[PDB]
């Protein structure tokens, strides 16, 4: 999972 | 690190190989711990985070001193107080002669305040062993070499598989307890007054199970009475022969009645009545204490 | 045993103060913001239960994460590679065997570079002061179980629960100590179960008397009835197991008495 950009 | 000459080697233990140097502008002798850092696969080893952060955290005569820790792309360096040798190599040259009844008892009083200062800072050390243990010309011993070492605030788990070395391990481990407690460090560290008072190691066992079994024989079997538990522990087995306590007269021949006392209540088998650090402090057998320096 | 246990309660309270995070900080973070931190640590809860990590790893990765951002500004393209290196050097002190750094990359999904993350994990320990054995929530928490009277292994999980919970709000929860979180984690989670009250053996063992919780308490209160509603689910869904004795069932209490 990647949160932001 | 411009400022430090390497000398010479003076030895390795948990990662990083361990050099003599000097400082060029202050003139004082050190340690360096070089760690190799890989730069590139697992960074900064858990070894030398704890040793770090927890070293940093203690200041005491009988711990080893972290100078200062320098921290570039490529390198960590640790600066640590240089001391002269280690109990194993000393006890190897002593070998023989003996090392001198007095020595060991300032020896053993040094390391447990050494000892006591850990445990009462929330840490564990959980390898003590000769080669862990650094003497210096004017009678110090200082604990060193806190790579193992834990933080123990909350309780510290036990080891699946485990790493270390036997030997000194507590028989608590041995048969699969969950956690560490303090008391497996007071179990160490008798073997050891053990080993300086007999010249030899007091449980040198070649696997886990023998390892165990040569305690049993020289501390005898144990079962509810001396042990409330120790046969709903996941190692244990019924199968295991009975032996008796051994004399500890025969055990360590040299010491006199408050050293066999003070052996016994750091190997009682029952953790939960194994004797601290702060209370060995207080034990008769220190009442005579000196600081003897060694012949090196 | 406790021939310890005072000396290190002791011990505790003096290092939580120099182990301390600003308590301002998010004001003066220009990219980033209380509710970014709440979606990144509720993720790392989510990377602890995947990976199977005590619970003490994620505190004190909340904790390195905080204190960095204390001193240190961040982009929020970043933020990540903050909290997956506090993650890591959590794991490195807590863990009996840490995850590879391989793992601590594909947990991103790829998004930095091993040789980020290790950069990162030096940079992290350079601004830390290579300090890390921090005190929290869950150590004293473990410390106060000791003096339950009887003990009871719903009250533990609860109080575990409300303790995790306060990682998530940085305002209010960072004006707290977490040896006070911990009162009142454990103050809550008794009364919840069973309606006692926090213990005089604690009173006098922390000297925090009841009241002095009460300001913590009730913020504490407020996230627990408001749990089910929070943007972040992650602990919630943790403690549904029946390892933890599904607390985070359990009903909170809507009026607390004081």
């Amino acid at each position: 999972r990647k949160l932001f950009g | 690190m411009e400022n430090f000459q390497k000398v010479e080697k003076i030895g390795e233990g948990t990662y990083g190989v361990v050099y003599k140097a000097r400082n060029k502008l202050t003139g004082e002798v050190v340690a360096l711990k070089k760690i190799r850092l890989d730069t590139e696969t697992e960074g900064v080893p858990s070894t030398a985070i704890r040793e770090i952060s927890l070293l940093k955290e203690l200041n005491h005569p009988n711990i080893v001193k972290l100078l200062d820790v320098i921290h570039t792309e490529n390198k960590l360096y640790l600066v640590f107080e240089f001391l002269h040798q280690d109990l194993k190599k000393f006890m190897d040259a002593s070998a023989l002669t003996g090392i001198p009844l007095p020595l060991i008892k300032s020896y053993l009083f040094q390391l447990l305040q050494g000892l006591a200062f850990c445990h009462s800072h929330r840490v564990l050390h959980r390898d003590l062993k000769p080669q862990n243990l650094l003497i210096n010309t004017e009678g110090a011993i200082k604990l060193a070499d806190f790579g193992l070492a834990r933080a123990f605030g909350v309780p510290v788990r036990t080891y699946t598989h485990e790493v270390v070395t036997l030997w000194y391990r507590a028989p608590e481990i041995l048969l699969g307890c969950k956690y560490y407690s303090t008391a497996v460090d007071i179990w160490s560290l008798g073997c050891i007054f053990a080993e300086m008072v007999t010249r030899r190691a007091l449980f040198p066992g070649d696997s886990e199970i023998d390892q165990l079994f040569r305690i049993f024989r020289t501390l005898g079997t144990p079962d509810e009475v001396v042990w409330p538990g120790v046969t709903s522990m996941p190692d244990y087995k019924p199968s295991f022969p009975k032996w008796a306590r051994q004399d500890f007269s025969k055990v360590v021949p040299p010491l006199d009645e408050d050293g066999r006392s003070l052996l016994s209540q750091m190997l009682h088998y029952d953790p939960n009545k194994r004797i601290s650090a702060k209370a060995a402090l207080a034990h008769p057998f220190f009442q005579d204490v000196t600081k003897p320096v060694p012949h090196l | 045993v406790p021939d310890y246990h005072e000396d290190i309660h002791t011990y505790l309270r003096e290092m939580e103060v120099k182990c301390k995070p600003k308590v301002g900080y998010m004001k003066k973070q220009p990219d980033i913001t209380n509710s970014m931190r709440a979606i990144l640590v509720d993720w790392l809860v989510e990377v602890g239960e995947e990976y199977k990590l005590q619970n003490e790893t994620l505190h004190l990765a909340v904790n390195y994460i905080d204190r960095f951002l204390s001193s240190m500004s961040v982009l929020r393209g970043k933020l990540q590679l903050v909290g997956t290196a506090a993650m890591l050097l959590a794991s490195k002190f807590e863990e009996i065997y840490p995850p590879e750094v391989a793992e601590f990359v594909y947990i991103t999904d790829d998004t930095y570079t091993k040789k980020q993350v290790l950069r990162m994990e030096h940079l992290v320990l350079k601004v830390l002061t290579f300090d890390l054995a921090a005190p929290t929530v869950n150590q004293f928490l473990t410390q106060y179980f000791l003096h339950q009277q009887p003990a009871n292994c719903k009250v533990e999980s609860l109080a575990m629960f409300l303790g995790e919970l306060s990682l998530i709000d940085a305002d209010p929860y960072l004006k707290y100590l977490p040896s006070v979180i911990a009162g009142a984690a454990f103050h809550l989670a008794l009364y919840t179960v069973t309606g006692q009250s926090w213990p005089e053996s604690l009173i006098r063992k922390t000297g925090y008397t009841l009241e002095s919780l009460k300001p913590c308490l009730m913020d504490l209160h407020q996230t627990y009835l408001k749990a089910p509603q929070h943007a972040q689910q992650s602990i919630r869904e943790k403690y549904k197991n029946s390892k933890y004795h599904g607390v985070s069932l359990l009903n909170p209490p809507e009026t607390l008495n004081l």
